[PDB]
RNA sequence: UUGUUAGGACCUAAACUCAAUAACGAAAGUAAUUCUAGUCAUUUAUAAUACACGACAGCUAAGACCCAAACUGGGAUUAGAUACCCCACUAUGCUUAGCCAUAAACCUAAAUAAUUAAAUUUAACAAAACUAUUUGCCAGAGAACUACUAGCCAUAGCUUAAAACUCAAAGGAC
C-alpha cells in the first residue's frame, strides 16, 4: 500500500478517499436527513473496520470529515458511502 | 495659589448627575497621572528605588506591547480549518 | 440506592394524566413524551392515588415512627385527629349559634393551620470564635423551616406530659392549643425569634 | 535577555493590606474596568507562611455579575501586588488571591425575615572483582 | 449645541444661571477628605462660614471616623445646616484623596443640595517637602 | 487646635508633568527658568614616588531651619522585644569658609585597533566568539579589609601589608 510508511495505512487511506469525495463535491457546486435514528459508529467498532489501532483524537477527526460530506451535496453513492459508518441506534 | 480657582480640575454636572462628574474626573485625575504621582508621594521613594522601578516599568510595557502585537498579528490567521481532513 | 440515576421519580396524581392534552403547558407536555423512553422508580407503599392522603400528615406520622412501628404510629395519628374531631363536636355542640359558627371541627385542618403558627422564620446556628460558641442568626429554608415545626411538637408531647396521659390526647391538646396560637411550642418558636433579635447585630461571624 | 527577564503582626498586615486595597480599587489607577466594577471588600486574610494573600470581596446576586467581576478581579491581582510594593505600603507583599464572600447577601437576608418574625406579646557487587574471576 | 464640561470662564457672560445666580456666586463645598478624618465645611462666595462638619462631629470615633459611610453621615449634616441657612446650590472642591473623598460628597446630595460642579484641589508639589520615610512592615 | 481665606508676610528647603527621554561629564555626579564664562585639534595604547578631583556618612567655625530625621523622651506591643508601629524633638540633610578620602565607587566587563571566517556552545551561567598591542594585578584555604613598618589637618581611621600556625580541602556555575 502507498501509505504503508504512515503506520496507520488504513486510517488515512480511508481519510484520503473521503477527502477526495469532499472535493469533488465542492468543486462540483436539499434536507440531509435521510437516515434518521442512527449514530455514528463508535471508536471500537471503527478500529474494527480498519483492522487497525486509532487514538481518541484520530477518532474525532475522522467523524468531523464525514460530517462535512453530509452538509455538502450528497449524490446516491455518497449517501452509500456515509451508510456504511451509521449503525442503527437501539431502539 | 496664585492661579484663578474653578478653572484647573473643575468638571461640570450634567442634568444633576452628580456621580457621573465625579467619575469622569477621576478618570482625568488618573490619565494625567495626579492619583499615581498622590500615593507615591505619601512616603519618600529614595533615588535608586526610583531608578529601578521605572526601569522596570518601561521594559514592562516593551514587553507587553510587542506581546501583543504578535497576538494581533496572528489574529487573522485564526479561522477555520480550510484543509480539514488532510 | 439499587435505582441508577436514569430512574425518574413516578407522578401519582390522577388528575394530571387525564387532563385534555390541550390543558398541559408545553413544559409539561415535554415531560410526558419524554417519559415514554425513560425508567420510572416504582411506586413506593405509602404512595397511593387516596384522595385522603396528604403529604403533610404522612411525614409527621414518619417522625414519631420508632423502629419501623407504622402502624403503631399511624394508629397514633389517627387516634389523635379523632381526639381532635370528638373535642371540637363536644364544644360546637355546647356552643350557640353565634359561637359554633367560628369553631372548626375538620381536623385535617387544624393540624395545618396549626403546624403553620409553629414554623420559625429565622433561625440560630452554633459556631465557635474566639474560643466561645458564638451562633449567629441564620435565614432557613422551606424544609428546615417545616422539620422545625414538626420536631418541636413531636418532642414536646413526648417528654412533657403526665405518665399516665397518652400521645392521642397529648397531641390532640397540642395541636388545638397551638391552633389558637397559645401552644408550648409557639413559646419554643418566639424563644427561637426572641434570641436572634438580640444577636442580629453579631450577624458577621458567619462563613457558610 | 527581554524574553529571559520576563498573630499581632498578622493583625497589622491583614489591616493595612485591607486598607490599601480599598484605595486602589476606588480609582481607575488599576484600570478602567476594575474601577466600573465598584467592589466591595469584606476582609483581608494573610497566611500564616505568608505563602498567599486572601481577599474577600462582596459577592453579588447575579452569578453573571460575579463570574464577571472574578476574571476582571485576577487578571488584575498580580498588578495590584505591584503597586503596593511601588507606593511602598509593605515591602514584601504575598501572591494577592481573590476569594468570594457571599455572607453581606446573607447580611441583608435575616433583617428581612426578622422583621417580619413573629416575636409575640411581651562494594564487591560494584567492582570488577568478581567479573574478573570469572 | 452641546453640554460643556469645562467650566465657566470667570469675567465672561454665559447664559448659564442656576436660581438665578451666576457660577462664581454658588457657594462653595469644601472636603477635605484625608485617610483618617473627612471634614466638610460651606461657604459663601464671598468666603462666610455657613455650615460645618465631619466624621468626628457627627459622633464617629477613632477607626470608625475614617470611613465610607462616616463621611457620607457628615454630608447630610453639612447640607442640613446649609439648607437652614438657605443654600440649594454648592461648588464641591473636593481636597484629599481619602476613604469619604466621594461618600462625603453623596451625603451632600441626599441632604437636599444640588452640585453644579466638582473641583479637586489635592496638593500636588512641584519638586516642596521631603515625605515621611516609608513604614517598614 | 481645626477648616476656609481670588488676605498679609517670608523666599527656608526641594525642583511634578515633560522623562514611554538616554543627553552631558574623567570619575563622583548632573534634568525649575534666564543670562555670563565654558567643554574643541596631542597618530593611538601605555604612569607614579607627582598634580587635580572624588556620592553618602563624619569633624571644625559662623549661619540657616520648610520638611525629613540617627538618636533621645512619651504611647502601644507581646510569653518579653533596646525591635517593627504612633507622637515630640535633636545630630544631621542646606549655606559660606577648612578637613575626611571611603562605597556592590559595579555595566562586578582594564584601555585601544581589528575580524565574523577559522566547517569555532570549546565547561556552565552572564554579555556571540576570537586575535593583536601596552600596563596593572593574581599564584590552595583559614590565620588576615589582621600584626608590624612607612605616608597622611585623619588619633577607633585611611592607604601599604606578613609570619608562626593548622589543615585537604577552600571556591564557582548548574
Ligand atoms: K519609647
Ligand atoms: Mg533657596
Ligand atoms: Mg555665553
Ligand atoms: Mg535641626
Ligand atoms: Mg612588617
Amino acid at each position: 500500500h502507498f501509505l504503508f510508511y504512515t503506520g496507520k495505512q488504513s486510517y488515512y487511506s480511508l481519510m484520503h478517499d473521503v477527502y477526495g469525495k469532499v472535493m469533488q463535491l465542492e468543486k462540483h457546486r436539499a434536507e440531509s436527513r435521510d437516515l434518521i435514528g442512527s449514530r455514528w459508529l463508535i471508536k471500537e467498532e471503527l478500529e474494527e473496520m480498519l483492522v487497525e489501532k486509532l487514538s481518541d483524537e484520530d477518532y474525532a477527526q475522522f467523524i468531523r470529515l464525514l460530517e462535512k460530506l453530509l452538509t455538502l451535496p450528497c449524490g446516491p453513492a455518497e449517501e452509500e458511502f456515509v451508510q456504511r459508518f451509521r449503525r442503527s441506534v437501539t431502539i | 495659589a496664585k492661579h484663578l480657582k474653578f478653572i484647573a480640575r473643575t468638571v461640570m454636572v450634567q442634568e444633576g448627575n452628580v456621580e457621573g462628574a465625579y467619575r469622569t474626573l477621576n478618570r482625568i485625575l488618573t490619565t494625567d497621572g495626579l492619583t499615581e504621582v498622590i500615593s507615591r508621594r505619601r512616603y519618600y521613594e529614595k533615588p535608586c528605588r526610583r531608578r529601578q522601578r521605572e526601569s522596570y516599568e518601561t521594559c514592562r510595557r516593551i514587553y507587553n506591547m510587542e506581546m501583543a502585537r504578535k497576538i494581533n498579528f496572528l489574529m487573522r490567521k485564526n479561522r477555520a480549518d480550510p484543509w480539514l481532513g488532510c | 440506592s439499587r435505582y441508577a440515576p436514569e430512574f425518574r421519580e413516578p407522578l401519582i396524581d390522577k388528575e394530571y394524566y387525564r387532563k385534555p392534552v390541550a390543558e398541559l403547558t408545553e413544559e409539561e407536555k415535554y415531560d410526558q413524551e419524554l417519559k415514554k423512553t425513560q425508567f420510572i422508580k416504582a411506586a413506593a407503599a405509602t404512595e397511593t392515588s387516596s384522595v385522603f392522603a396528604d403529604p403533610v400528615i404522612s411525614k409527621f406520622t414518619n417522625m414519631m415512627m420508632k423502629g419501623g412501628n407504622k402502624v403503631l404510629a399511624r394508629s397514633l395519628m389517627a387516634q389523635t385527629l379523632e381526639a381532635v374531631k370528638r373535642k371540637q363536636f363536644e364544644k360546637y355542640r355546647a356552643a350557640s349559634a353565634e359561637e359554633q359558627a367560628t369553631i372548626e371541627r375538620n381536623p385535617y385542618r387544624i393540624f395545618h393551620e396549626a403546624l403553620k403558627n409553629c414554623e420559625p422564620v429565622i433561625g440560630l446556628v452554633p459556631i465557635l470564635k474566639g474560643g466561645h460558641f458564638y451562633q449567629v442568626p441564620v435565614p432557613l429554608a422551606d424544609r428546615r423551616r417545616r422539620f422545625l415545626a414538626m420536631k418541636w411538637m413531636i418532642t414536646e408531647c413526648r417528654e412533657n406530659k403526665p405518665r399516665r396521659t397518652l400521645m392521642p390526647e397529648k397531641l390532640s391538646h397540642e395541636l388545638l392549643e397551638a391552633f389558637h396560637n397559645r401552644g408550648p411550642v409557639i413559646k419554643r418558636k418566639h424563644n427561637m425569634h426572641k434570641m436572634a433579635e438580640a444577636n442580629r447585630a453579631l450577624a458577621h461571624y458567619r462563613w457558610w | 535577555n527581554l524574553l529571559k527577564k520576563f498573630s499581632i503582626r498578622l493583625r497589622v498586615l491583614n489591616g493595612l493590606l485591607y486598607k490599601s486595597l480599598t484605595e486602589l480599587l476606588c480609582t481607575p489607577q488599576v484600570s478602567q474596568e476594575v474601577y466600573d466594577l465598584n467592589v466591595e471588600l469584606s476582609k483581608v486574610s494573610v497566611t500564616s507562611d505568608f505563602s498567599a494573600c486572601r481577599v474577600y470581596w462582596k459577592t453579588g446576586v447575579s452569578a453573571e455579575q460575579n463570574k464577571h467581576t472574578e476574571s476582571v478581579l485576577q487578571r488584575s491581582a498580580a498588578y495590584m501586588r505591584h503597586l503596593l510594593i511601588s507606593q511602598q505600603t509593605l515591602r514584601n507583599v504575598p501572591p494577592i488571591v481573590f476569594v468570594q464572600d457571599k455572607r453581606d447577601l446573607v447580611l441583608a437576608e435575616v433583617d428581612r425575615l426578622l422583621a417580619e418574625a413573629d416575636f409575640g406579646p411581651p562494594h564487591r557487587d560494584a567492582s570488577p572483582r568478581s567479573f574478573l574471576l570469572g | 449645541s452641546r453640554f460643556s464640561l469645562y467650566p465657566p470662564v470667570p469675567g465672561q457672560e454665559s447664559s448659564l444661571q442656576w436660581a438665578g445666580m451666576k457660577f462664581e456666586d454658588v457657594p462653595i463645598a469644601h472636603i477635605k477628605a484625608t485617610y483618617n478624618n473627612t471634614q466638610i465645611q460651606v461657604v459663601s462666595a464671598t468666603n462666610a462660614s455657613l455650615a460645618r462638619a465631619s466624621c468626628g462631629t457627627e459622633g464617629f470615633r477613632n477607626a470608625k471616623k475614617g470611613t465610607g459611610i462616616a463621611a457620607q453621615t457628615a454630608g447630610i449634616a453639612a447640607a442640613a445646616k446649609a439648607t437652614g441657612k438657605g443654600v440649594t446650590h454648592i461648588r464641591v472642591v473636593v481636597k484629599g484623596m481619602g476613604p469619604g473623598r466621594w461618600s462625603a460628597i453623596k451625603g451632600l446630595t441626599m441632604g437636599g443640595l444640588e452640585v453644579i460642579s466638582i473641583t479637586d484641589n489635592t496638593p500636588v508639589p512641584h519638586x516642596g517637602c521631603r515625605p515621611r520615610k516609608a513604614r517598614r512592615l
